[PDB]
């Protein structure tokens, strides 16, 4: 007999309330190869303690249900009677209660990318999709999944990207080797690595903002770069930590992994503590105050790393990843907000968080992932946080002029003192006057460098701020 | 059923329609439950292992109409819910919640039926079945007790975890640094060579085979260091008691080695005496010389004292040991069978003799008491063993061959123990599990004397006094011994050797019970320590003070000789500071309580009502005394009395049933004449004279005259409790789930609060405010909000919860009460301080209560003539109607003595065609009007926001209609 098997995701769009829904899913009961497909009349009903909720009537061949507006850390009931719609007669019930707890419960899908395309697979029901169809192979491939566009770096070496209803857009063409790929989904900052072929072999990362993009081939900006001899593997950003996390390891020792990384506001370097080298670095929970990482050293174990106390921490999940074997660990390992995800003798293998056992096991062909990824919990910052800032400010500050040339330097703003996370696609406009002489469209993070300037004499400056969101919501 | 019965013509609700809808469903849902009663409660669910309840039952055939069935859970080692589970029609439910590991549970089935709350089933339990065991411990190791023996060990005694996650294997232990680890039957640890006069902080924690479990934080001090005498400034004196000689010697350096008692017979045991300075001295054949002395010299002769035997005593026994107690003044002996040793306590006259213990074949080499921590020590050639003065409890402490003359300290709670067998040095503690070396200097002594930091070993010829860690061949001091043949007793002459202070002591708890001129005050006694017994003694006296913050003074009151104190005397409506402290026999006192704000009662007669669950009703003021048991006899388990006027009385008791009640005269005055069935509370308006009841079984709310007994339903559903505010005529209620406002329009309606479940509520009418409780999973949280900020006022944690309908606001102190549901306590919070929760405890009289109420000092005000709703005249009724569609009712408009909103309801009759209006004004426009020449029926009822007026029934000829268009 087939049971009822509710998930609940928490799905959050910038600028827009997160919103907590159960999809319950429900087989059909056993029918005769005699009798038709039968349509089944599924009616639930959602108890919140001892008061009703939502109630649906639904004439399905199979239950694929949505119960929206759920409430975070609260015990649910879902009563659902399936009856033949046709005749009345009862094909069977089911009660399914549910505390929601969504840091630890999401749906079973990731993202995986052959030679051929990227598709979902679905583990639950096992379904496969093709969300784009790609001409050349994926080597990387990370995403924002507030807006679903997926961004993805090709076997001709290229980064593109794919919102849902248009053509795969391409966002920039690079001419070297790209080790890793990495995504801030608040900010819209693409992050990569570059391999440089000097005779010490180094990679240095290059940024590109989203917010900037109208449809042409954008160009990267070097920002960081590592110490020579040493090479990058598996960047992860952490936004809300503001911080961005290699694996870095020397050329000729790759079992020599350590925890490298840089702040994203200031750009200072970051080093985090392990106990043990590394071989294999993969992204967390990315939880606000929580952060993970699932992270293998040398003799093919997993930490995972709390990175606010820099430790490992003891999991019941941690003794059944490490009996599957150091390939399967290292080779292909994403981590969702609910589930678990590796990869171990073509079959993917998903482990709960919550129940903290393997919950999912689906063969799989021997060329059907390359690549997998998780739909991650993306949590975005309030909407005041993200959007343009009502006061303005003295943010903008003068530095020390000489007679010819001053240079005033453009910060980046945080809206308040409750965000402590940089507004996205930050643009000041200027006019130069002389207290126009010049108009600049610029970002923030640089500089304005205002040549041929008189000398003892006095200028203004005046712009206007503007953001990415307040382009999009059409605000002043 | 309020959508099920709507009609178009009694809109927007059609009230017996809904009342009947709703009482045939709560019979439906109560015949089934009666139905299925008996096949819930004999089949058991069964475990398997996903874990897997199978439960051999059905789901019932109108499924989604009930309430969802929550399978519940139990530790082994109250039933909350389970969050997380999948069952069939089948009842094979898989549980997918996340248990705690290592930790017995046991599951049942609760079914409700409908929405009533009332009617539940419960499963019987499952068979126990344990998680299994995974992962690092969860609950820190919580100690019990945590204390400094003396200035260089630190003792500690805990008891594991609830939640161990795995098999126990060892407690580690940090002091600060100092680790070690203890196994599993170890819950005792002592340290040793610490600091003297500093804090250490102990960090405890568990350890399984997968991990290490939390930690636990300790701040305990140590014993401060004492001072040290030297050889040219040592002042003290020791009595040395050989079998034949006894010489009391000054540990001077100009000492006098002086007799003191020589006797020719070989003694076997001494008794020695601090206050009395008396040698009681037993010898080998038996009978007993006491001998009392006087600093070392003769005052009086031995004198032979007979011990009674008596019928305890069947047989010979000769006696050989002895120890005296200072605080009981009472000898202990061990006698001698001639076949036995046996150990019997007796007076100073000896007379009073009764045995402890049983009799054993090892000889006992010394008898020693710890008065001060109430123990005997016993000690033969086999074991040390430790016992109470009573006899009750049995212990042994080590077992080793022949061990030597063993020295009790009481405040150090350490015995020092000298095999001279062995020539090391041996502490063990008093429950005889840490064993413990130090360095000693080499000579064989039989005995042995500590004084301070110090150690002294008497030769032959001379006395050693040693430190033990320098050499015993060259003393600090000497003094001759040279008379004396050898050592077996040498006895250490201060005060600290029989000490009456037990040197611990602070109080806690300290709970203080007010009135307008009084106060009861108790407070917990200090705990005792495992190392004393249950037969040491503390005996102390209390000093409590009274700090008022108006005139800032302290006045503290001492020699109080119990727990309990009845204060007097103090000024109404005024707030203080009460601390109390513990002071001994020496004149020692404890530190200093932590102060709470006790403010009193103001001044007045308050009485307050209880009332039984056996129907008893009496009458006490507000600290519980004072009572006057009344007349009346209530039923059987009562709720809060609600008074109409000063005679007539109603009341609810716990099956539903509602009771009205004359005290005066019993033969008149109550308008219905049974009981009514369930009814949830009961409250009455006084300005429209209206007693209003819920009626659960039509979740109605019933209004009803208490001079004719004629009742309303009224529009209120679903709702427990009732309050009314008499100012507006709105009524507020509190359903299962939320607090709302009903007015008497549909835009005066609010809701306050929505969701556990609401328990009680209150309105405070004068202040405009509102309180009311909340009974979640173990937490009753009380709220607060205005009748226009909602906060949570006091949330308190524990099994124990309130009786619905028992939150009552005290009035003259600004109080909250609610009776809590063992009947044994009610709880009063103050709106001033939220943070303290006063304790009224019950009178043993009525001592299960069900009901507590604050009676009124002024009485009940008398019904309003001036919301009555003044009939409509019947001849100012007019069916006059003007030109085109206009065709309308007029009549003289209903006043009120006091100038209040008069609405109307009519009710027009063509016949047999109905139409009802809900009316603002004295005027109604008639619409489908048959043009036939009919005889109208018009019935007006006029209203106000309290009550109701006189029905005016008029009959009108119509009007003739020509054209129809
Ligand atoms: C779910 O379906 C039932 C049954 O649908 C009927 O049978 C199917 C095999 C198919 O042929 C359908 O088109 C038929 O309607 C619905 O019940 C019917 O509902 C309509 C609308 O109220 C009513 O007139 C009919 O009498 C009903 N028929 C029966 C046999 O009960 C039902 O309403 C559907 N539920 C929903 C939410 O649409
Ligand atoms: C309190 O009120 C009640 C009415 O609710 C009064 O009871 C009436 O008393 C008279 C005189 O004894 C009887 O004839 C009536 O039958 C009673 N009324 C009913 C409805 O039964 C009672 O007298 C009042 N007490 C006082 C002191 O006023
Ligand atoms: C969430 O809800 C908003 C409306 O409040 C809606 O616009 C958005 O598409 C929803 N996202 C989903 C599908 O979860
Ligand atoms: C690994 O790298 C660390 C950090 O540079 C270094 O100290 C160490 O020697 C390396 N170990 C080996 C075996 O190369
Ligand atoms: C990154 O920089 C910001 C701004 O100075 C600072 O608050 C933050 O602590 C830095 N982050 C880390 C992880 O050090
Ligand atoms: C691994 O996969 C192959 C594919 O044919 C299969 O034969 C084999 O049994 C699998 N091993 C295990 C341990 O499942
Ligand atoms: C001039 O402009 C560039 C481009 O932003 C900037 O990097 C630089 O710091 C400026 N200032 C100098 C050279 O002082
Ligand atoms: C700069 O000046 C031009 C000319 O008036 C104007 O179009 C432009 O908007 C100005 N920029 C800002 C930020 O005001
Ligand atoms: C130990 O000293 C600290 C330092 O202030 C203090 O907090 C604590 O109360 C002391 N502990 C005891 C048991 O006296
Ligand atoms: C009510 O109205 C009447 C008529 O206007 C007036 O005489 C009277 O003062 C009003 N107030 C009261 C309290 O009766």
């Amino acid at each position: 007999p087939r049971r009822l098997r509710v998930f609940v995701e928490r799905l959050a769009t910038a600028l827009q309330e997160a919103n907590v829904s159960a999809v319950l899913r429900w087989d059909a009961p056993e029918q005769g190869q005699e009798a038709p497909m039968q349509a089944l009349e599924y009616h639930i009903s959602c108890w919140v303690g001892s008061e009703l909720h939502e109630e649906l009537r639904l004439n399905q061949s199979a239950l694929e249900a949505r119960v929206e507006h759920l409430q975070p850390d609260q015990t649910y009931h879902f009563q659902v009677e399936a009856r033949v719609a046709a005749t009345g007669a009862a094909a069977g019930a089911a009660s399914h209660a549910l505390h929601v707890a969504p840091e630890v419960q999401a749906v079973p899908r990731v993202l995986y990318a052959n030679a051929e395309f990227i598709g979902e697979l679905d583990l639950d029901t096992r379904n496969r999709r093709r969300l784009v169809h790609t001409a050349s192979p994926v080597e990387h491939l990370v995403g924002i999944e507030g807006e679903q566009r997926l961004l993805w770096v090709n076997e001709h070496v290229e980064l593109l990207t794919h919102v849902p209803g248009s053509a795969p857009a391409k966002l920039a063409r690079m001419r070297a080797e790209v080790l890793a790929l990495a995504v801030d989904w608040i900010q819209r900052i693409v992050y990569w690595a570059e391999l440089d072929a000097t005779a010490p072999q180094a990679a240095i990362i290059y940024r590109l903002d989203l917010c900037n993009f109208e449809g042409k081939i954008l160009q990267g900006e070097r920002v960081w770069s590592t110490p020579r001899g040493r090479l990058l593997k598996d960047l992860v950003a952490l936004p809300q930590a503001q911080s961005l996390i290699w694996l870095e390891y020397e050329q000729g020792s790759p079992r020599n992994g350590s925890l490298r990384g840089r702040n994203l506001t200031d750009g200072s370097e970051l080093e985090w503590a392990t106990v043990q080298p590394l071989i294999r670095l993969h992204a967390g929970s990315l939880e606000p105050g929580s952060e993970t990482l699932n992270l293998v050293d040398n003799q093919g174990k997993l930490c995972v790393y709390d990175v606010a106390r820099q430790l490992c921490t003891a999991s019941a999940l941690r003794a059944q990843l490490n009996l599957l074997g150091e390939d399967s660990i290292a080779g292909q390992l994403a981590q969702d907000s609910g589930y678990l995800y590796a990869v171990k003798n073509w079959s993917i293998r998903a482990y709960g968080r919550r129940r903290q056992q393997l919950e999912y096991t689906v063969e799989l062909e021997p060329e059907e992932v390359r690549l997998l990824q998780a739909h991650n919990y993306q949590a975005y910052p309030p909407k005041n946080c993200l959007l343009l800032p009502s006061s303005g400010g003295s943010l903008l500050k003068a530095t020390d002029c000489e007679e010819q040339r001053c240079l005033l330097n453009l910060p980046m703003i945080t809206a308040s003192e409750d965000c402590p996370l940089p507004i996205p696609g930050v643009r000041y406009q200027l006019n130069l006057t002389l207290a126009p002489l010049g108009q600049w469209l610029l970002g923030a993070g640089e500089s304005l460098n205002l040549t041929d300037l008189l000398p003892f004499t006095r200028y203004r400056v005046s712009g206007i701020l503007s953001s990415f969101y307040q382009k999009k919501l059409a605000l002043p | 059923c309020q959508e099920a019965c709507l009609s178009l013509q009694f809109y927007p609700y059609d009230m017996p329609c809904i009342g009947a809808c709703e009482m045939a469903q709560r019979d439906y849902w109560h015949l089934q439950r009666l139905a299925i009663s008996h096949l819930v409660e004999r089949t058991q669910p069964q475990l398997e292992r996903p874990l897997t309840i199978r439960w051999a039952m059905h789901f019932p055939e109108h499924y989604l109409a009930s309430r969802p069935f929550n399978i519940q859970y139990q530790f082994v080692d109250a039933w909350f819910n389970l969050a997380d589970y999948d069952c069939d029609e089948y009842y094979v439910c898989e549980i997918l919640e996340a248990l705690i590991p290592y930790t017995q549970y046991r599951f049942r089935f609760e079914l409700p039926f409908g929405e009533n709350r009332d009617e539940v089933l419960y499963s019987p339990a499952t068979p126990a079945y344990q998680t299994p065991p995974e992962g690092a411990p969860i609950s820190a190791p919580v100690i019990e007790h945590l204390m400094g023996l003396d200035d260089s060990h630190l003792a500690v005694h805990w008891h594991p975890g609830r939640f161990t996650n795995g098999p126990i294997e060892g407690y580690r232990l940090r002091l600060s640094t100092s680790e070690q680890l203890v196994p599993a039957g170890r819950g005792s640890y002592i340290f040793s060579q610490l600091q003297a006069g500093t804090n250490y902080t102990l960090a405890l924690s568990m350890i399984n085979k997968q991990g290490e479990g939390p930690v636990a934080k300790g701040f305990v001090q140590t014993h401060s260091a004492r001072n040290e005498k030297p050889a040219k400034d040592l002042t003290e004196s020791v009595l040395l008691v050989g079998r034949r000689a006894v010489m009391w010697q000054s540990l001077e350096p100009a000492g006098e080695n002086s007799m003191i008692y020589q006797s020719q017979e070989e003694l076997a045991d001494i008794a020695w005496s601090k206050r009395e300075q008396q040698l009681w001295l037993l010898n080998v054949h038996g009978e007993l010389r006491s001998l009392k002395f006087e600093s070392g010299q003769m005052v009086s002769p031995a004198q032979q004292l007979k011990l009674d035997l008596g019928n305890i005593s069947s047989g010979r026994w000769v006696p050989r040991r002895l120890s005296f107690d200072w605080l009981h003044h009472r000898l202990y002996f061990a006698m001698e069978s001639p076949e036995s040793f046996q150990i019997i306590s007796t007076d100073l006259l000896g007379e009073s003799a009764q045995k402890v213990g049983e009799s054993f074949d090892l000889p006992v080499e010394q008898l020693e008491v710890d008065a001060l921590n109430g123990w005997i020590f016993w000690r033969n050639e086999e074991s040390l063993w430790r016992q109470d003065l009573h006899g009750r409890m049995i212990h042994r402490l080590l077992r080793i061959r022949q061990p030597g003359w063993f020295l009790v300290q009481p405040q150090h709670f350490i015995i020092h123990l000298m095999l001279p067998q062995e020539g090391k040095f041996l502490e063990i503690s008093y429950d005889g599990g840490f064993k413990h070396p130090l360095p000693l200097p080499p000579p064989h002594w039989q005995s042995f004397a500590l004084l301070g930091r110090s150690l002294l070993l008497p030769d032959s010829g001379q006395l050693i006094l040693v430190e033990q860690q320098g050499q015993a061949a060259s003393p600090s001091a000497s003094w001759p011994l040279k008379n004396l043949p050898d050592c077996w007793a040498v006895i250490l002459l201060v005060p600290e050797s029989q000490p009456l202070t037990s040197a611990g002591g602070k109080p806690h708890s300290l709970k203080a019970l007010l009135g307008a001129q009084a106060a009861k005050i108790s407070w917990k006694e200090p705990e005792r320590n495992p190392y004393q017994s249950a037969d040491a003694a503390r005996s102390w006296s209390y000093e409590l003070e009274v700090l008022d913050v108006a005139s800032q003074s302290a006045f503290s009151i001492r020699n109080i000789r119990g727990p309990i104190f009845g204060l007097q005397r103090l000024q109404p409506d005024n707030l203080y500071q009460l601390r109390v402290r513990a002071i001994n026999v020496d004149g020692e006192p404890g530190e200093w309580t932590e102060p709470l704000a006790a403010r009193t009662w103001p001044l007045g007669p308050h009485r307050l009502r209880w009332a039984s669950r056996q129907g008893s009703v009496i009458h006490t003021n507000e600290l519980g005394e004072g009572l006057e048991v009344q007349q009346e006899q209530l039923e059987r388990l009562p709720g809060p009395m609600t008074m109409v006027n000063e005679s007539v009385g109603y009341y609810v008791t716990g099956d539903g049933l509602l009771h009205c009640i004359n005290l005066v005269h019993s033969q008149w005055g109550c308008p219905i004449s049974e009981p009514l069935q369930h009814v949830g509370s009961v409250t009455y308006d006084w300005r429209g004279g209206r007693v209003y009841w819920t009626d659960l079984a039509r979740n109605c709310v019933v209004r009803m005259d208490p001079w004719s007994g004629s009742r309303e339903l009224l529009p209120v559903f679903e709702a427990n409790f009732l309050a009314l505010d008499p100012r507006q005529g709105h009524l507020y209620y509190a359903t299962s789930s939320q607090l709302s406002r009903h007015g008497s329009t549909p835009d005066e309606a609010v809701t306050y609060y929505r969701v556990g479940s609401i328990a009680s509520f209150v309105l405070d009418t004068q202040q405009d405010q509102l309180f009311w409780l909340v009974k979640g999973s173990g937490a009753l949280r009380l709220y607060r909000a205005p009748l226009t900020s909602l906060q949570m006022i006091q949330q308190i944690k524990g099994v124990f919860q309130a009786v619905p309908d028992s939150l009552q606001l005290l009035r003259p102190l600004g109080a909250l009460l609610w009776l809590e549901r063992s009947g044994r306590r009610a709880r009063l919070v103050r709106l001033a301080a939220p943070l303290d929760v006063m304790e009224l405890p019950t009178p043993d009289q009525a001592s299960p209560a069900s009901a507590l109420q604050l009676l009124d000092p002024q009485p009940l005000p008398p019904r309003d003539e001036g919301v009555i709703p003044m009939t409509v005249l019947p001849d100012s009724v007019r069916l006059d109607d003007g030109h085109w569609d206009d065709f309308h009712v007029r009549w003289q408009p209903s006043t009120s003595g006091g100038n209040h909103s008069v609405s109307y309801r009519l009710l027009l009759e063509f016949g047999q065609r109905l139409q009802t209006l809900d009316l603002s004004t004295p005027f109604a426009r008639l619409t489908q009007l048959p043009q036939a020449q009919l005889q109208l029926k018009i019935s007006i009822t006029p209203r106000t926001a309290w009550r109701s007026g006189d029905t005016t029934r008029v009959q009108l000829t119509t009007p003739p209609v020509a054209p129809s268009q």
